[PDB]
Parts: structure tokens; C-alpha cells; sequence
């Protein structure tokens, strides 16, 4: 991360024109003339369009009338790009490689719509990876309101962005990068044993770049105010001066200096205290030196331009009845399909099966009659359901599919929302384009799939015709919803007894009975408590954390019952965000139910947990109904209110663009974000070109008949990379694994394909940071092109997460969540941790004797070098905390097949753990070798004191986790939206709720943990013989 | 015997077993298993589309879904409700329990890798690989197919611009082929009809190459529409295995 976690103990595919990845050194363009005549000009692949066109209009004075032509300044570019739009190019130090073209041509035109500015904001066209004007002509009213609609969001943080011009400015470009609590954990202050810390302040002096520093040692808790303050004292001490002197000074220039991390753009910006920090904190645990930099405000301030936010382009009763006056079943017309895909080996038949839905259906669903010849796809039939309509939810779908089973003795769905984003109930004929079905799914339906028409009209395509009323049927308002639960709550109380087990309201004390609160969201759920909960609903606004299990009580076909539920909700009492989250998952729909949700957020999340759990957050976006809601409202004003949420909103939502199912929606999304975000969207661009070049590159690489000799793909890396065009786009931009890290200049002579199967790309560059190599690092990533590496992301989350709660149990154990980010289909980067070998790469090292022997000892001995004596025991705690860490996470999450090139450990003694992509099964190892780290003594160390305390450090994580479990069954609950392999449905989560025991006690669960553990089987592999192959 | 050994008894199972047994099956059926933290026993019984965990309470040797608890042997209880109806127990549940699931379906295995075994569980991984082989193909296809749709946008767009390209230098020869007759000036009408026929010509071979990425696409969307009539086939044949095969 800041150190590369290195401990002091002493302390549609792309590339360049149509067909082609790569064009010829030189080649021929066509210029269309504005005189009308076309003439081809020898180029470089390189050339800029600036003298390109000089070239043009010296070479056209060879050409017939070339007096109608003005002079070189008078004209612009235009051409076809490969995304099939007319792109004007305006800026005219873009190389001709980099022009997306479609065909080697352009065309010289005068800059007609002449807004420039406008147009130019084609920006966010290419940020976004799609052409905004798609959006221009979509014709969907929902779209086209969403568009509009949104506007006001971007408006709100961007007045709260000049609410107090300077300072406000600074802290959405650069926020406080802070720990969600003050409060300080025992090991951790302890390791100050005074509550104080020495920090080391440096102040760049008068041109010379000649470095003075000040050590200052202050109390933990100091605001950057209080350190600048002392700072001054200390400066100020030299110069004599007297008190009342020394007083105003500190009283007067305290406000007019600042804090920066040496060598990363990271401030401290706000009065937290100095060590909720995430860099003081971390500095503390790593043992160092916290480096800062003093620098004054004015010259921060004045290099953050910013200002322009324009509102774009698109800124421009009838005869309603209520849904619930309509008094009749309701019903479906099923007309005919236009074709569906089979032979006719042997007509098993199509049918369309139909199913009214809430994600858990409001009703038994119907097909209709398996009246086909497959030839011809007709039925003609109006499909009853029994469900009264007025029963029906906000919420409420038609989900629908034509398939087969067959009988002893699939083919294409489609979901439908029965109200609008205008809460029109659905009439008269419709079309819908259908989908084609999932690779592991066979279940006729599929409700937790997206809603709408297919994009792509070349399908199969279902006519249906819905139930016209007298006029347009609207769901009725809540100031009417909340009259009718008031109203049979009243008809309660009148009743006698009742025999019914929705029954009652004294209350009886048996309702300890309740605590069913402390059951996990996937407990589940006995009739008998559906109906036990639902008659007690007004004794749960005291145990406000039931609200989901009460939720999953109430019967959401009847509005007697979801009406009064309306009512609890909108009063109930706030739950913690962790809590709220669930609500957002598949198995909540209804919107009076996420507003809650939403609500709980906008007052109790911070922007860290915010961070933390934006994964999550991005995917629960694709099961809100409408493209207008309260949720894209709350993410995308923190996204324009702190850039670092912002930009890995960018990327999450970036990632999953080539997925048409989602297109739509984020694209819109990042339109609107890309708009409204500032200057950053330059900082985006620059992002986006060098990551396009990189996946171009890589995929010559893979496909495009490289498949020679690694150093053959070595000497074409090697050339491609000193060209002008790569120097420029993958040299000078922000590093999208954390934008705090400039990337400076490639060091090419690091840069390598690295020689494994999948041969990533290893890349290096340097950190142009004044304060940088001398204080921090130089920078290095792997370039992943093949692999989809969200599970990877995933898991690097969770480990993150854990680490949390144990530190924050005063449980320390220390886990290596390195940087991953996916930034496309199968694309994405990976921080690469320096120092640090692989168990394998320490075995095949010489072992201080030689070759290739190893041993089982040869681990520890690696260790007792590297952590000569006295430094030495710091090593074995951090091996054997680190150790023990994974051991349980990986348990917990049943990564399996872990092996000695998945495990590395640091020169400092820290384990961890690489290369993760399986998940859930889709185990437990230690082996000897970090059993004899553990301990130092020779096979007797499954017995020794150190065993023990390693053991006890599993125990007391593996309980911890568990007590968190909700967290983490909501967590993998918010990510089933995605196409993860391991993660298409609840019972893929039922691995972590029997691998925590959770439908046993903590009793049990410790000794079913012990029991897994006290097996484990030990050993390894050890030049004996086949450490390579593993036979005997 | 007794309980143990009843049709509807499976006991052994969990939660995801009992859901994929109940699938689109018909109100009415049901199954008892042992309870998750072990009154005893729970019913899943089908109603609506859905299916329901209803609690069998074991205290002092008595049976029951509520506190008077009249039966006394499970057996007792639920053999009860397949002739009564369980409206008695909650009038919205009017159904009864009509179909067992039976623990006999179709070999007393999974007690003792192809050694316990072998004919019809190779076939799957054979029908398997091949569902694997044409999902891969189909889906390169379905996005070699979006590729070539957005190729002939392109090529639309720049047979309109090279279509404009004539219609502009006709705008301008046009006041200069005539004012070039004046001079009796020829051989430079020459060389504005040398373009105007490069012009011409180059409009044929893209009109050309367009032509013959459509040809391409529609034949792959033959192929691709092939792919899915050979998928579906396999499908409902795949899953006539895992009938015979697991049970
Ligand atoms: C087993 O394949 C290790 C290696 O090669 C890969 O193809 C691969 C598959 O995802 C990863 C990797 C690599 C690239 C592997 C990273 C990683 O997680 C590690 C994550 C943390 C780290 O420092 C990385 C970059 C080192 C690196 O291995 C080395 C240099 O030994």
C-alpha cells in the first residue's frame, strides 16, 4: 500500500483501425478535400493530425482548385471511427494511431455546431467506452427522464463543492483518508507505551530542492493543525523571538501551512486526530517513521483548477384510475412468438411458461398449452392467475419463458416490470425481445435476471397483450395506502379471539422468543414464525433489527398486509448500515423497503465504509426496478463529493460495460458522473487510453500467431514500448489501483512478460514524486489480460474486512489485501507486494548450503538469515500472526488447492497468499515447514508453547468471524447480481454458513473448528524425492 | 421401522436437497427431514409456487405444529393430514398433503472414485464437454456476430460520407467545368474528371466490401442460430442423465 507492507522490527474488442491491431509503420490515408476532391497522402503511424494537415495543404496545391480552399487554420478532421460515429477531432496533437478509425481516411470539413466545448466534451464519450448520442435517439421515456432527471444530483454536489470556494475544492479532489473511529486499540497504542509518536516533517527550501526536516514528537491524538503548531515551535525557537511574539506567530500561521504523505498525494486536510489516519496507523504498525510534508496552502490551492459544470444539451392529467377499484383477476395474453431455435429431433413442444413475481412470486404461475407445431409459435390465450389485482405489489412482475423439461413416462426467457418507473400499471399490446439463457441454469424461469426487452432484435420475440381498463390504472399514494392500514387496524380490535395464526395486537414474556434477531439471513424461516412475527410487528419497533426476518413474514400478495407493513416501515427505527445493506440485496424489491435502506446510509455510513463496500453497493444497482432511484441518487452524490469514492465508482461501473444487460444503465450512469465530476474526467481519460494500449498490446500478444519462444515476445514488447505513441499514453498518469500514485516514466528494463501459462505483464515505473524513492518507493503492477479477476477482487475485500474485525478486537493479526482491480472483460491490474518470494522460490535458493536442496527447516533457516538475531523473535510473531490469519480465512472461504507457489512470505517474516480465483469449493493445510516457523525446534512442534498460542490465535479468530456472520452472508447475498461462476444463487453462500457452524453454538462451532484443525495433516515435500511431480 | 423408514421420511438432507425435489411440482407435495438444530423434524410442504418449513414440536413424547399437541408418533401426525385437510392447522393452508416425495425412486449406493462404480456416468462428461465446446463457441460467435452489425454501421456511414464527397465536388466542378470551356480549356477538365472517376470508383469498392460483410454476417447468424438448435438438444438429455444416474 504506502510501504509494500515491509515491517522495521528494529524501531466488443479494440485495437488501432477495423481487422487490423496493428498499423503498418506507414500508410496511406485518403483526404477528403471541402473542394470536393480526395487525395492520398503518405503518413506515419505516428503522425500527429497537426502536421498531417500541414502536409494536406501543402500537398493539395498539386491538386485541381486548390484555390477554393482556405487556409490550413480554417479546417478540422472528421472521420468514421470503429464505434461507427462521425467524430470531429478537435484535438489535433492526437497521433493517428490513436484515432479510433475505421478506414485509413479523413475528411476536412469547417467546424459547423461551432461549440466547440460542447462537442468537445467527447471526453466522456471515450471515458465511458461508448458514444454519448446513442443516449440522443433511444426514445424510451424512462431513459430520456433519467438523463434530465439526474441533472439536479450533479447540480447539489456541485454547489457543495464551491460552498466555501478553496478549502471545500481541496477536500473533494483530496479527502482525509481516515479510519471510520478515533478510538485506539490496545496493541496498537501500546506500541506507543507513552500515547506519543515521532514524526518526521520535511520542507522543500529556496529553489535549491535542498530537503531540511524537523522530528517532532507529539501526542497520538494531535489534529495536523497541532503538529503544524509545534512545527512552528520548533522553527521558531532558533530565531529567539519573544513570548507574545512566539504566541501570535503560532496563533496566526498554524491555518496557513499543510500536511502531505512524502511521495503519494495523499493530505491531511481535516481535524481528525493524527493517528486516525490510515498512514499514521499503518506507520505505527509497520514500525516506521511517519514522513510528512509541510508546504503552504496557497500552493495547493492555487493548482487545482476547477470550475466548469454546464448543464448539457438535453435540459427542455388524463383519465387515471386507482389499482385497487379494479375489480377484476388479472390476466395475460400470450399471442405468438416469431421463432425459437430447435429442430425438431422431436417436438417436445414449446410452451410459455408465465409467473407473477416479487423475487419469490406473488402466485402459483401457469403455462399455456403445449399447442405447437414449433413451425408456427402461436397461442392466442389470455393466461388466468389467481391473484386479485388490487393484491398487487409495487413491486410486482411477469416473469416469463419458453422452454423444455420433458416427460417420462431453457430456450429463452424475459422479464417484465407490471408497473412503470411512472407507476402506470402495463396495457395493450407489447413486444419483448427475449434472452438467451444462462450457461448454468435450467429452471424454466428466471426472475432474478434483468427486466426488459433484449437490445438486440435479432431473437426470439413474444407478443403480449395486457388488460385495458376504462383509462390509465396507477398504483395508488402512500396518502391513501396509509388511510387503508389505519383503517383495518381498527377492524383488529373487533374482532373476537380469532383462530388464526396472523393473529393478534399484553404480550407474554415467552418472547425471548424474538431473539431470532441473532439468526443469520439465511437461518430461514418455519411458517409457525412467519405467522408468529407478523401477529408481534408492533412489538419489533423496540427490536428494530428484525425488520428483514419480518419482512420475509409478510405476505406481499395481500395489500391489507403490505399496507400496514408501509406504515411500520416508515417510522421504524434506524439500523446500523451493515444491516441496511441486506435490504438491498434480490430478496427485498419493494421500494418503500429500500428508501429505508437508503436513508440509513445517508446518516451512518461513512465514506470509508463506503469505500469499503462500493463492490457491493455498484452490483445491488442492477435490482432496482427503475433507472431513476433513490440508491443511484446517494452513490452518485458521494461519487461527486469525494473523488476517491468517485473514481472507483468509475472503474466498478466502467468494468462491466461490455455487458449488454447493464450497458444501459451505467452507461447512463457514468454519463451523468462523467459530466458533473470535474477536472478528474482528463485524469480518467489519460487512464483509459493507457489501459486500451496495454489491452491492444496484450492481445497481439495472445492471439495475433504470437504464441512464439518468450524471448521472441520479449523483443516485440520491447520495441512497441519505446514508440512515441506508447511512451506518451503509458507514461504521466494516475495508478487506477489507487489514484494516489502518480506513475511517472516506465523503466523499460524492468518491464517484463513474466515467463508463467498465462505470461502477464510485469511493469514498472518510477514515482515522480519530489519526495519519493528517498522515502517511499518505485511502483510496479502486473497487467492481467485473460483471466476474470472480480473473484481475486472479491477475496481481497473479505481478507480486508476480516483483518478489521480482528484488529479492532484487540486480536492482532496481520493480512495482505493487496491491490486488484478489474477494469474490463477479463482485464485488470494487480499491485505487485516487492520483497517477498514465494514458498517454492525460498526452497529452490541455495538453503546456505547449495543447488536445489531444501528440507523442511529450510523455510525457518531463510527466515533466521534475512532476521538476524534480536530482530529475529519480531520475525516468528509476524510469521506466526500472519500464518494464522490465513488459515482461517482461507477455511472460512474454502479457497482450496493452496500449494507452495500460492503462499509467499516477506523478508520481514509475513505469509500471505496469491492467486485466488476459485471460491467456495467450486480444506485445511498447514504444513510442516510453517510448523517449524512456528516454534523453531525440529519435528516435536506440534506440542511446543508456540503451537499452542498459534492455535489459541485461531480459535479466538475463527469465533470472531463467526459473530460476524451477517456481515458476510450479506456481503456475498449483494454479489449473486454479477456473472461470478461460484456465486449464481443463495445455496452457493451455504458453504460459509457450514464452514462457520451457525445452525449450531458457538459451543460447537469452536469444537467442530478444533476438530478440523487437530487433523489438518502436516507434512511436505522436501528433495528426498518429487517435489516436482508429488509421487509415492 | 415406523418413522425411519417411512416414503416421505429422507431425515439425512439439507436445505438446497429438499428445494431441487420440490421443484415445479404440484400443491400438495411434501417431505419430512430432520430439523436443522436438533422439536425434531420439519415439513416442506408445497403451496402457491412455494415452499413451506413448517416445525413438527417434540415435547414430553407429543407431536404437533402448535401447543395442543395431539399426536404422538409423527407417523400418527402426518398420516393424519393426508386424508384431513390442513386447514384445521391455519384455514389458509386448505391443502393436503397429497404427494410423498419416496426415498424409493429407482440400489443401495453411497456408502463405500470409479472403483464403487461406470457406463452412464462417462456419458456425461462426454455430453458435458461437448455443452462446454459449443457455449464456448456459441457465445464467441454471438460477439464475433455484434462486431461485424457494428463493422456495417461503420461502412454505412462512410459510403454517406464518400456519397457527400460527389455531390460536393459536382457543386464545385460543376461552376468550373463551364468556366474552364470558356478558356477552351480541356485536358484540366481532364484532370477533375480523373478524380471524379477515382471518386467513382473508390464508392464501388466499398459499397463492395459491405456487401460482402453482410453475406459473412447473415451466413454466421445461420451458424449461430445452428449452435443454439444443437445446445437445446443437449440440454434436456444432460439432465435425463443426472435422473437416471445420481438416483
Ligand atoms: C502463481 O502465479 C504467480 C504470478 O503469475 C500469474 O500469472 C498470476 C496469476 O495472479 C497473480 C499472479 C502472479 C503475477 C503473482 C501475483 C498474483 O496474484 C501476486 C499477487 C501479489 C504479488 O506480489 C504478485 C503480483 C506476485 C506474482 O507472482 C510472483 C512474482 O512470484
Amino acid at each position: 500500500s504506502y510501504y509494500h507492507h515491509h515491517h522495521h522490527h528494529d524501531y466488443p474488442s479494440s485495437g488501432e483501425l477495423w481487422g487490423i491491431h496493428l498499423m503498418p509503420p506507414r500508410i496511406l490515408v485518403e483526404c477528403l478535400l471541402p473542394n470536393g476532391m480526395i487525395v492520398t497522402l503518405e503518413c506515419l503511424r505516428e503522425a500527429t493530425l497537426i502536421t498531417i494537415k500541414h502536409e494536406l495543404f501543402k500537398e493539395a496545391r498539386k491538386y485541381p482548385l486548390h484555390q477554393l480552399l482556405q487556409d490550413e487554420s480554417s479546417y478540422i478532421f472528421v472521420s468514421v471511427t470503429q464505434e461507427a460515429e462521425r467524430e470531429e477531432f478537435f484535438d489535433e496533437t492526437r497521433r493517428l494511431c490513436d484515432l479510433r478509425l475505421f478506414q485509413p481516411f479523413l475528411k476536412v470539413i469547417e467546424p459547423v455546431g461551432n461549440r466547440e466545448e460542447k462537442i468537445l466534451n467527447r471526453e466522456i464519450g471515450f471515458a465511458i467506452g461508448m458514444p454519448v448520442c446513442e443516449f440522443d435517439m433511444v426514445k424510451d421515456p424512462e431513459v430520456q427522464d433519467f438523463r434530465r432527471n439526474i441533472l439536479n444530483v450533479c447540480k447539489e454536489a456541485v454547489d457543495l463543492r464551491d460552498l466555501n470556494s478553496p478549502h471545500s475544492r481541496a477536500m473533494y479532489v483530496y479527502p482525509p483518508n481516515v479510519e471510520s473511529s478515533p478510538e485506539l486499540p490496545k496493541h496498537i497504542y501500546n506500541k506507543l507505551d507513552k500515547g506519543q509518536i515521532i514524526v518526521v516533517i520535511w520542507v522543500i527550501v529556496s529553489p535549491n530542492n535542498d530537503k531540511q526536516k524537523y522530528t517532532l514528537k507529539i501526542n497520538h491524538d494531535c489534529v495536523p493543525e497541532q503538529v503544524i503548531a509545534e512545527a512552528i515551535r520548533k522553527k521558531t525557537r532558533s530565531m529567539l523571538l519573544s513570548s507574545e511574539q512566539l504566541k501570535l506567530c503560532v496563533l496566526e500561521y498554524q491555518g496557513k501551512y499543510i500536511l502531505k504523505v512524502c511521495g503519494c498525494d495523499e493530505y491531511f486536510l481535516e481535524k481528525y486526530p493524527l493517528s486516525q489516519y490510515k498512514y499514521i496507523r499503518s506507520c505505527i504498525m509497520l514500525g516506521r517513521m511517519p514522513n510528512l510534508m509541510l508546504m503552504a496552502k496557497e500552493s495547493l490551492y492555487s493548482q487545482l483548477p476547477m470550475d466548469c459544470f454546464t448543464m448539457p444539451s438535453y435540459s427542455r392529467e388524463t383519465s387515471t384510475k386507482s389499482l385497487w377499484v379494479i375489480n377484476s383477476a388479472l390476466r395475460i395474453k400470450i399471442l405468438c412468438a416469431t421463432y425459437v431455435n430447435v429442430n425438431i429431433r422431436d417436438i417436445d413442444k414449446i410452451y410459455v411458461r408465465t409467473g407473477i413475481y416479487h423475487g419469490g412470486e406473488p402466485l402459483c404461475d401457469n403455462v399455456n398449452t403445449q399447442r405447437v407445431p414449433c413451425s408456427n409459435p402461436r397461442w392466442n390465450e389470455w393466461l388466468n392467475y389467481d391473484i386479485y389485482i388490487p393484491d398487487l405489489p409495487r413491486a410486482a412482475r411477469l416473469c416469463l419463458s419458453i422452454c423444455s423439461v420433458k416427460g417420462r413416462k431453457p430456450l429463452a426467457w424475459g422479464n417484465i416490470n407490471l408497473f412503470d418507473y411512472t407507476d402506470t400499471l402495463v396495457s395493450g399490446k407489447m413486444a419483448l425481445n427475449l434472452w438467451p439463457v444462462p450457461h448454468g441454469l435450467e429452471d424454466l424461469l428466471n426472475p432474478i435476471g434483468v427486466t426488459g426487452s433484449n437490445p438486440n432484435k435479432e431473437t426470439p420475440c413474444l407478443e403480449l397483450e395486457f388488460d385495458w381498463f376504462s383509462s390509465v390504472v396507477k398504483f395508488p399514494d402512500m396518502s391513501v395506502i396509509e388511510e387503508h392500514a389505519n383503517w383495518s387496524v381498527s377492524r383488529e380490535a373487533g374482532f373476537s379471539y380469532s383462530h388464526a395464526g396472523l393473529s393478534n395486537r399484553r404480550e407474554n414474556d415467552k418472547e425471548q422468543l424474538k431473539a431470532i434477531s441473532t439468526r443469520d439471513p439465511l437461518s430461514e424461516i418455519t411458517e409457525q414464525e412467519k405467522d408468529f412475527l407478523w401477529s408481534h410487528r408492533h412489538y419489533c419497533v423496540t427490536i428494530p433489527e428484525i425488520l428483514p426476518k419480518l419482512l420475509l413474514s409478510v405476505k406481499w400478495n395481500s395489500r391489507d398486509e403490505v399496507a400496514q407493513m408501509y406504515c411500520l416501515v416508515k417510522d421504524w427505527p434506524p439500523i446500523k448500515p451493515e444491516q441496511a445493506m441486506e435490504l438491498l440485496d434480490c430478496n427485498y424489491p419493494d421500494p418503500m423497503v429500500r428508501g429505508f435502506a437508503v436513508r440509513c446510509l445517508e446518516k451512518y455510513l461513512t465514506d470509508d465504509k463506503l469505500s469499503q463496500y462500493l463492490i457491493q453497493l455498484v452490483q445491488v444497482l442492477k435490482y432496482e426496478q427503475y433507472l431513476d432511484n433513490l440508491l443511484v441518487r446517494f452513490l452518485l452524490k458521494k461519487a461527486l463529493t469525494n473523488q476517491r469514492i468517485g473514481h472507483f465508482f468509475f472503474w466498478h461501473l466502467k468494468s462491466e460495460m461490455h455487458n449488454k444487460t447493464v450497458s444501459q444503465r451505467f452507461g447512463l450512469l457514468l454519463e451523468s458522473y462523467c459530466r458533473a465530476c470535474g477536472m478528474y474526467l482528463k485524469h480518467l481519460n489519460r487512464q483509459v487510453e493507457a489501459m486500451e494500449k496495454l489491452i491492444n498490446l496484450t492481445d497481439i500478444l495472445k492471439q495475433e500467431k504470437k504464441d512464439e519462444t518468450q524471448k521472441v515476445q520479449m523483443k516485440f514488447l520491447v520495441e512497441q514500448m519505446r514508440r512515441p505513441d506508447f511512451m506518451d499514453a503509458l507514461q504521466g498518469f494516475l495508478s487506477p489501483l489507487n489514484p494516489a500514485h502518480q506513475l511517472g516514466n516506465l523503466r523499460l528494463e524492468e518491464c517484463r512478460i513474466m515467463s508463467s501459462a498465462k505470461r502477464p505483464l510485469w511493469l514498472n515505473w518510477e514515482n515522480p514524486d519530489i519526495m519519493s524513492e528517498l522515502l517511499f518507493q518505485n511502483n510496479e503492477i502486473i497487467f492481467k489480460n485473460g483471466d476474470d479477476l472480480r473473484q481475486d477482487m472479491l477475496t481481497l475485500q473479505i481478507i480486508r474486512i476480516m483483518e478489521n474485525i480482528w484488529q479492532n478486537q484487540g486480536l492482532d493479526l496481520r493480512m495482505l489485501p493487496y491491490g486488484c482491480l478489474s477494469i474490463g472483460d477479463c482485464v485488470g491490474l494487480i499491485e505487485v507486494v516487492r520483497n517477498s518470494h514465494t514458498i517454492m522460490q525460498i526452497q529452490c535458493k541455495g538453503g546456505l548450503k547449495g543447488a536445489l536442496q531444501f528440507n523442511s527447516h529450510t523455510l525457518h533457516q531463510w527466515l533466521k538469515d534475512k532476521n538476524k538475531g534480536e530482530i529475529y523473535d519480531a520475525a516468528i510473531d509476524l510469521f506466526t500472526r500472519s500464518c494464522a490469519g490465513y488459515c482461517v480465512a482461507t477455511f472460512i472461504l474454502g479457497i482450496g488447492d493452496r500449494h507452495n507457489s500460492n503462499i509467499m512470505v516477506k523478508d520481514d517474516g509475513q505469509l500471505f497468499h496469491i492467486d485466488f480465483g476459485h471460491f467456495l469449493d467450486h480444506p485445511f493445510v498447514l504444513t510442516q515447514d510453517f510448523l517449524i516457523v512456528i516454534s523453531k525446534g525440529a519435528q516435536e512442534c506440534t506440542k511446543t508453547r508456540e503451537f499452542e498460542r498459534f492455535q489459541e490465535m485461531c480459535y479466538k479468530a475463527y469465533l470472531a468471524i463467526r459473530q460476524h456472520a451477517n456481515l458476510f452472508i450479506n456481503l456475498f447475498s449483494m454479489m449473486l447480481g454479477s456473472g461470478m461462476p461460484e456465486l449464481q444463487s443463495f445455496d452457493d453462500i451455504a458453504y460459509i454458513r457450514k464452514t462457520l457452524a451457525l445452525d449450531k453454538t458457538e459451543q460447537e462451532a469452536l469444537e467442530y473448528f478444533m476438530k478440523q484443525m487437530n487433523d489438518a495433516r502436516h507434512g511436505g515435500w522436501t528433495t528426498k524425492m518429487d517435489w516436482i511431480f508429488h509421487t509415492i | 421401522m415406523s418413522l425411519q423408514n417411512a416414503e416421505w421420511y429422507w431425515g439425512d438432507i439439507s436445505r438446497e436437497e429438499v428445494n431441487e425435489k420440490l421443484r415445479d411440482t404440484a400443491d400438495g407435495t411434501f417431505l419430512v427431514r430432520d430439523a436443522s438444530t436438533k422439536g425434531d423434524y420439519t415439513l416442506t410442504l408445497r403451496k402457491g409456487g412455494n415452499n413451506k418449513l413448517i416445525k413438527i414440536f417434540h415435547r414430553d413424547g407429543k407431536y404437533g405444529f402448535s401447543d395442543p399437541l395431539t399426536f404422538s408418533s409423527v407417523v400418527e401426525l402426518i398420516n393424519h393430514y393426508r386424508n384431513e385437510s390442513l386447514a384445521q392447522y391455519n384455514p389458509k393452508l386448505d391443502v393436503k398433503l397429497l404427494y410423498p416425495v419416496s426415498k424409493y425412486q429407482q440400489q443401495v449406493v453411497k456408502e463405500d472414485e470409479a472403483v464403487g462404480k461406470h457406463e452412464y456416468n462417462t456419458q456425461f462428461q462426454e455430453k458435458s464437454r461437448e455443452y462446454d465446446r459449443l457455449y464456448e463457441e456459441y457465445t464467441r460467435t454471438s460477439q464475433e456476430i455484434q462486431m461485424k452489425r457494428t463493422a456495417i454501421e461503420a461502412f454505412n456511414e462512410t459510403i454517406k460520407i464518400f456519397e457527400e464527397q460527389c455531390q460536393t465536388q459536382e457543386r464545385y466542378s460543376k461552376e468550373y467545368i463551364e468556366k474552364f470551356k470558356r478558356e477552351g480549356n480541356e485536358k484540366e477538365i481532364q484532370r477533375i474528371m480523373h478524380n471524379y472517376d477515382k471518386l467513382k470508383s473508390r464508392i464501388s469498392e466499398i459499397i463492395d466490401s459491405r456487401r460482402r460483410l453482410e453475406e459473412d454476417l447473415k451466413k454466421q447468424a445461420a451458424e449461430y442460430r445452428e449452435i443454439d438448435k444443437r445446445m437445446n438438444s443437449i440440454k434436456p438429455d444432460l439432465i435425463q442423465l443426472r435422473k437416471t444416474r445420481d438416483q
